[PDB]
């Protein structure tokens, strides 16, 4: 058996090849206690790894070892994946190979320190680190489409045709959930609350992702809003203060399809996801059109594959058929994809085995990898 | 000015909604014009169904309930007393239009007297012709009676008639249709072969007023 990791910028999804969804399930977060340890004994720790540092959150200054996609923390990082291995799926690194994943467009760096920690931290046996989006065309059961995957760091759009990607094509954005947290922050201070501590941006997210939505028409939506209290819904702070939210739960959003709302000058995701098409060959653009695929948590509001279909069929030649393809499991389709192909019987050549490290050093994985 | 008015005295019980549609509608379907102000807030202590009470839906659509009071006839007292809405302006209605006529030709007077006619929206309220008549032919007597008083026989008097009439509201674009209507109306008109000779000072002249020049 094989591990599967993938290293999200906000969720760590892990498991072993041939299951059916991830084992471990868990924030991408090292917790440091920040206030006075008066009391001797009573189980405390110098810091605190994913589920323990979500639940501990008030006493604890959080930070996610990776940005936008890169890992920035290193040491944070290993603690990550220690957790990972030895606490959330209890195996031993030395005995099972490890997928790995990482976006498009990274630093060379990132995948070179990626693999070294890998071989000579975790004496893993053989390792790979595939596209994210690549694994989640494995998971949709096609050779062709293009897939918007956003997380919490980063979205992009790889461009794939009868299994070949279309690197120039390829299209990132460093914006996804971890910035559409952070403008909820900014507009909940408008409505009165004040959201400031890391732990309180940990409760803005999940005030994002049981009460924000995808509006089909935004500029109707406001006015919608601006005229009724239909609009309007409320969230138990873990304080029992109850908020009230209105225009803010499409407001934050549509950030994705107007990014100068957070101060960018970046296309929406809809022109991306078109000028990665239109930047394809025009023979294949037919089958990317009629193959959207969306993949992570950025992509699991209510509304959003109503919103890209309609933005992309306003886009594109009315002649041919835009389908958005949103599979309801598509919050973790890049760990289904890598379970896929770390069971492939025809991948076992392609991994990096520590006897290519121990001759190459870590610069093997840009020859053994897209 | 009248809604102005209406909006402040809202605004100044703390009313639930001092909106202009709101005060604009209280206008329309609460206001009326009485005989006399301290006799009218006086009777609005004898008698308690004198307050109205108006339901008015918010911006952000919810409901609200005013108590709608005194503005019912304290506010289109306003072209009886304009030194309620300004200082600037002094005279109140039934006064301007007797300076009209007195200040318009002898011969005239009794037909401009007969037939006062109302026109415009705020003229519309409850009453106001009444107060408007019954204050002018007060002004009108008194005047005559002087008169008769130092000459020491009765005249004829004059009839002051106010007058409104079905199409009140609107007057102004019903004459407008009824005068473009008739078969010369094309040659009172500027044509556009005037102003492509003389431009807009083709236009520039006072009809109603005497020119100089
Ligand atoms: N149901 C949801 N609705 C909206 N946002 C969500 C939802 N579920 C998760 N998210 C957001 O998406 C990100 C987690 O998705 P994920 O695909 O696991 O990202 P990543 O792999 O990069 O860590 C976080 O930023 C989170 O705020
Ligand atoms: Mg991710």
């Amino acid at each position: 058996t094989a591990l599967v990791c993938d290293n999200g910028s906000g969720l760590v999804k892990a498991g072993f090849a041939g299951d059916d969804a991830p084992r471990a399930v868990f924030p991408s977060i090292v917790g440091r206690p920040r206030h006075q340890g008066v009391m001797v004994g009573m189980g405390q720790k110098d810091s605190y790894v994913g589920d323990e540092a979500q639940s501990k959150r008030g006493i604890l200054t959080l930070k996610y070892p990776i940005e936008h996609g890169i890992i920035t923390n290193w040491d944070d990082m290993e603690k990550i994946w220690h957790h990972t291995f030895y606490n959330e799926l209890r195996v031993a690194p030395e005995e099972h190979p490890t997928l790995l994943t990482e976006a498009p467009l990274n630093p060379k760096a990132n995948r070179e320190k990626m693999t070294q920690i890998m071989f000579e931290t975790f004496n893993v046996p053989a390792m790979y680190v595939a596209i994210q989006a690549v694994l989640s065309l494995y998971a949709s059961g096609r050779t062709t489409g293009i897939v918007l995957d956003s997380g919490d760091g980063v979205t992009h759009n790889v461009p794939i045709y009868e299994g070949y990607a279309l690197p120039h094509a390829i299209m990132r954005l460093d914006l996804a959930g971890r910035d559409l947290t952070d403008y909820l922050m900014k507009i909940l201070t408008e409505r009165g609350y004040s959201f400031v501590t890391t732990a309180e941006r940990e409760i803005v997210r999940d005030i994002k992702e049981k009460l924000c939505y995808v509006a089909l028409d935004f500029e109707n939506e406001m006015a919608t809003a601006a005229s009724s209290s239909s609009l309007e819904k409320s969230y138990e702070l873990p304080d029992g203060q109850v908020i009230t939210i209105g225009n803010e739960r499409f407001r934050c959003p549509e950030t994705l399809f107007q990014p100068s709302f957070i101060g960018m000058e970046s296309a929406g995701i809809h022109e991306t996801t078109y000028n990665s098409i239109m930047k394809c060959d025009i023979d294949i653009r037919k089958d990317l059109y009629a193959n959207n695929v969306m993949s992570g948590g950025t992509t699991m509001y209510p509304g959003i594959a109503d919103r890209m279909q309609k933005e992309i069929t306003a886009l594109a030649p009315s002649t041919m058929k835009i389908k958005i393809i949103a599979p309801p499991e598509r919050k973790y389709s890049v760990w289904i994809g890598g379970s896929i192909l770390a069971s492939l019987s025809t991948f076992q050549q392609m991994w990096i085995t520590k006897q290519e490290y121990d001759e190459a050093g870590p610069s093997i994985v840009h020859r053994k990898c897209f | 000015d009248v809604t102005y008015f209406v909006q402040s005295l809202l605004r100044d019980r703390n009313e639930p909604d001092s909106s202009l549609k709101t005060a604009e509608r209280i206008k329309e379907e609460c206001c009326y014009v009485c005989p006399d102000i301290v006799k009218e807030f006086s009777r609005f202590d004898r008698e308690p169904d004198r307050y109205l009470k108006y339901a008015s839906e918010s911006i952000t659509g919810h409901s609200t309930t005013i108590d709608v009071g005194f503005e019912r006839f304290l506010a289109p007292e306003i072209f009886f007393n304009p030194e309620i809405a300004s200082s600037d302006f002094l005279t109140p209605l039934p006064e301007l239009v007797d300076n009209v006529v007195q200040s318009s030709p002898i011969d005239v007077r009794k037909g401009l007297y007969k037939n006062i006619v109302l026109s415009g929206g705020s003229t519309l309220f409850k009453n106001f012709g009444n107060r408007l008549q019954r204050d002018l032919k007060r002004i009108v007597d008194e005047r005559i009676h002087r008169s008769e008083m130092l000459s020491g026989a009765k005249s004829g008097g004059v009839d002051v008639n106010v007058i409104s009439h079905k199409r009140q509201r609107n007057a102004v674009w019903f004459g407008g249709s009824l005068l473009a209507q008739t078969p010369e109306f094309g040659s009172y008109c500027h044509t556009k072969a005037d102003y492509e000779e003389y431009g807009a000072s083709i236009a520039r002249r006072y009809q109603i007023f005497g020119n100089s020049l």
